């Protein structure tokens, strides 16, 4: 178990900005800059008796295709899944930094290696070089680790959660003008196991459930360990990259639109966790 | 003839002249020139397998081979002791084992911390192309 | 560095009963039966710059000896700590079977290999066999995961902590007559994170504190959870090997000598942790 059935991004330890990518027109795999798209997501399947894992690309169009060592060449591709020995991998975790050397089940003698001149994946014998070592992560943590983005309800994609201005620190909905009060930066505090939302017209101004006048919510100086600041980002897992934003202090209090209200100035509050639409949000690049 | 003619050769890594292939506590490693017979390899084309076998002149009933751990070895004669050399420049070769491991070739290989091989054992590891520095070895006289 | 500076027993995955153990006369390391002994133990040292660990034997009359692949041979031995590349190792958790591949920093194509036939350590290149895979574990939880033993107070021994009779339980101190009511089987529970102390004279019967009596201690059949049952063993590092039996229900509750009376019959009780000496105890082979 451990990472079984889990859903993941792999980036090269040798160059943090490049990730495993499944180029969509037929099967190749490239090392490619950060996307936040299924393309760079990989499902990790375990075979309890095979002793080892396989890595399946999440492309919607062509599901059930996995990461696969080609024949007696050194190349590596995305290919149809058939539990073939080429298609399995040992996930050996270095314990020093939390990296991974990923070795072929068919032939451990050699492990996979990030090219980064040709933005590409090959197999090579081992060494201390960082080209053979890799970073495996829950996609959600990888997407919202550190993410300058705009937030929008699903009931109004063209409209956006915002602080109202630099002075007036309340949080409403508004049509997207590229203004800073509308852009946020999302940061993971891993020790806390939750994320915070930093507004971009303020340094250390953070999305907060002010518990005292609550259900109201606004931006406040970050302070220390308020614990009403900090939020979990869970998808509605089967589909659509849509996330419920749940609060740390109270499990059943999530980010809320206050009736499917949709109109400029509509309040963003925090409310009892019901079915949704009201409760669902969508994060995306400015 | 012309190409690897039978005889008595020295065997180095391209990573350093001034070091020669020698056996020590039963591993093969590159060491300081000792001008002795311990370092002289007798290489013999065997036309029946179109491949070459390589004996150690000072113990010439023992040939270069490999074990079921990664290492190249000195052992009495065996099909493993057969080698299929590829010349890729004056005096340099990439020694492949004649009989393939799974579907892929293996070769003599030797690790380098930084082009330095001092205490390193010679091993047998998968080969792919002619462009691996470590797989490259040079055989003289 | 997650386990860095820890004290540990490495055993072979191809033989659960075999441990990395250092041979007193000189510098051989050998695969040996379980031993509850400093020779069985190794502390792990991380190096931030080499990004890799070394493995040091706790041989008390030979300190500063560490596991060491010998230049070009196949041989793993223990050596004087030059602090050199042959003396470092990458620790690689397999995540599948949850064991470690140990690979030499010097040349990390080569890995520790268990020569079971001739009971020493060797090197081999990477492969799926269990000769290269190894169990690394907390010396204490290794020494106590399943140890049938006698317990004696730090105060002069052997007088052993026993239950009075098969017919009658309770718990007293006595001189060591070998009757199995003085023989005591201690077995670890990963889930709870604690160890129960079974009696032999009738199995299923375990050492327990009591509720509505605080000082008093006795034996009882295992029950859900049960919080009162189970214990935490903790050493006191030094030449040491003397441990501190602490109850899970209340962490300040340590196994106590009731004033450390040194005579036959004495009640064994349980107290706050000031001790130190009646509280302290050692444990050993019948």
């Amino acid at each position: 178990n451990s990472l079984n059935d889990k859903i993941v991004t792999i980036s090269c330890k040798a160059n943090t900005d490049l990730f495993f990518y499944q180029v969509p027109g037929n099967g190749n795999v490239s090392l490619f800059q950060q996307t936040r798209n299924y393309l760079e997501r990989w499902r990790i399947i375990y075979d309890s008796n095979k002793a080892a894992y396989k890595i399946k690309s999440m492309n919607i169009y062509n599901t059930n295709l996995v990461l696969t060592w080609n024949a007696p060449t050194h190349n590596i591709s995305a290919q149809q899944d058939s539990n073939a020995d080429n298609q399995y991998w040992l996930l050996l975790k270095d314990i020093g930094n939390n990296s991974f050397i990923i070795a072929s089940y068919k032939n451990p003698n050699l492990v996979l290696y990030a090219d980064t001149v040709a933005r590409n994946l090959k197999l090579s014998t081992l060494n201390n070089s960082s080209y053979i070592k890799f970073i495996i992560e829950d996609y959600v943590i990888s997407d919202f680790k550190n993410f300058t983005c705009r937030i929008s309800p699903i009931l109004a994609g063209g409209k956006v959660v915002q602080q109202v201005s630099m002075t007036n620190l309340a949080v409403n909905l508004y049509i997207w003008n590229n203004d800073l009060n509308q852009k946020w930066t999302i940061i993971y505090n891993e020790e806390k196991a939750a994320y915070q939302f930093f507004n971009k017209i303020l340094s250390n101004g953070v999305l907060t459930w002010i518990f005292s006048d609550g259900n109201t919510v606004r931006v406040s100086s970050s302070a220390q360990n308020n614990d009403a600041q900090y939020w979990l980002i869970n998808p509605v897992s089967d589909n659509y990259d849509r996330y419920t934003i749940t609060n740390l202090r109270d499990k059943t209090k999530v980010l809320d639109l206050y009736g499917g209200q949709t109109a400029d100035g509509t309040t963003i509050q925090v409310f009892n966790s019901n079915g949704g639409d009201n409760q669902i949000w969508t994060m995306s690049n400015p | 003839r012309t190409f690897l003619p039978n005889g008595n050769y020295n065997i180095k890594s391209i990573f350093s002249g001034s070091l020669y292939l020698s056996p020590v506590s039963g591993s093969l490693t590159f060491s300081n020139e000792s001008s002795a017979n311990n370092q002289k390899w007798n290489v013999e084309y065997m036309a029946e397998n179109r491949c070459f076998k390589i004996s150690n002149v000072a113990e010439p009933n023992k040939y270069l081979s490999y074990d079921n751990f990664g290492f190249i070895s000195l052992d009495s004669l065996s099909n493993r002791c057969y080698w299929f050399p590829i010349k890729i420049a004056v005096n340099t070769y990439i020694m492949l084992s004649l009989n393939k491991v799974n579907e892929l070739d293996y070769a003599w290989d030797i690790y380098d911390t930084n082009e330095n091989i001092l205490s390193q054992p010679l091993l047998l590891l998968p080969n792919f192309d002619i462009y691996n520095s470590n797989q490259m070895f040079k055989l003289e006289k």
